[PDB]
């Protein structure tokens, strides 16, 4: 009966660094929760970003990285880009099922460059 | 006893578990042998997920 | 070059059931698993189940008795069947790889009350 919780919203701007977090109601997030991160963009387009805590999916830009920070899983964007404005979901594995967080709406205010 | 023997054998041959995970399942099987079935299922799932991690390392 | 392509009828109204086919290319189903997830219009993401390379299937326990996930290793196809549909099952359904790294394009299902 685990519940996965994420920030409802965060605001950044191009070139800044932002960290999204993923909390487990059962205790600390560990390797065995295989924390995974997916991006939803408009028209219900999903792109996987990080799988198994810290592995970038093929083709995912280097500015996305995953880690455990304290008791939570974390997705860091080092140098945010305007196209990164989107909803980000995390998923945690609990013995025999996946549970998704509620998603974080990331706003990227202003215009920027990027990779 | 024989069921714990079989569970030990299967867990030790799951190829993608790391040794911390193996140790945890072994200890759980020693603590609660009556849970062997569930524990074995849980280990097989972690092995499945470790296999996915190896794919993404690659 | 992983590709997951969804097809099939989706809703079949004569029965009250959903059938979706996910055709995968770029990896072998004998090695790696495929998840199914859905997203309703006003809710979040709900995981439905996964079928692993060896055929072991893990299901969402709230839905398991209405679900059948099967696969054909030679055709590289994974099949979702969901029975006894209700209006609350209206959602977009997706097949996905094992750590949600690659997503199919989705199948829309609307069930009337």
């Amino acid at each position: 009966d685990a519940v996965v919780t994420q920030e409802s919203a965060l605001t950044t701007s191009p070139g800044e660094t932002v960290t999204l977090t993923c909390r487990s109601s059962t205790g600390a997030v560990t390797t065995s929760n295989y924390a995974s991160w997916v991006q939803e963009k408009p028209d219900h387009l999903f792109t996987g970003l990080i799988g198994g805590t810290n592995n970038r999916a093929p083709g995912v830009p280097a500015r996305f990285s995953g880690s455990l920070i304290g008791d939570k899983a974390a997705l860091t964007i080092t140098g945010a880009q305007t196209e990164d404005e989107a909803i980000y979901f995390c998923a945690l594995w609990y013995s025999n099922h996946w549970v998704f967080g509620g998603g974080t709406k990331l706003t990227v205010l202003g215009g920027g460059g990027g990779s | 006893m024989k069921e714990q023997q079989n569970a030990f054998y299967e867990i030790l041959h799951l190829p993608n578990l790391n040794e911390e995970q193996r140790n945890a399942f072994i200890q759980s099987l020693k603590d609660d042998p009556s849970q062997s079935a569930n524990l074995l299922a849980e280990a097989k799932a972690l092995n499945h997920l470790q296999n996915e991690v190896a794919r993404l390392k690659k | 070059d992983v590709q997951l392509q969804q097809s099939g009828p989706g809703l079949v109204a004569p029965s009250q059931s959903l059938s979706i086919t996910c055709t995968v290319s770029g990896f072998s189903l004998t090695d790696y698993g495929v998840n199914w997830v859905r997203q309703s219009p006003g809710k979040g993401l709900e995981w439905l189940g996964v079928i692993w390379g060896d055929g072991i299937t893990d299901y969402n326990s709230a839905l398991k008795s209405r679900l059948s996930v099967t696969k054909d290793n030679s055709k590289s196809q994974v099949f979702l069947k969901m029975n006894s549909l209700q209006s609350g099952d209206s959602a977009r359904y997706y097949c996905v790889t094992g750590l949600f790294d690659y997503w199919g394009q989705g199948t829309t299902l609307t069930v009337s009350s």
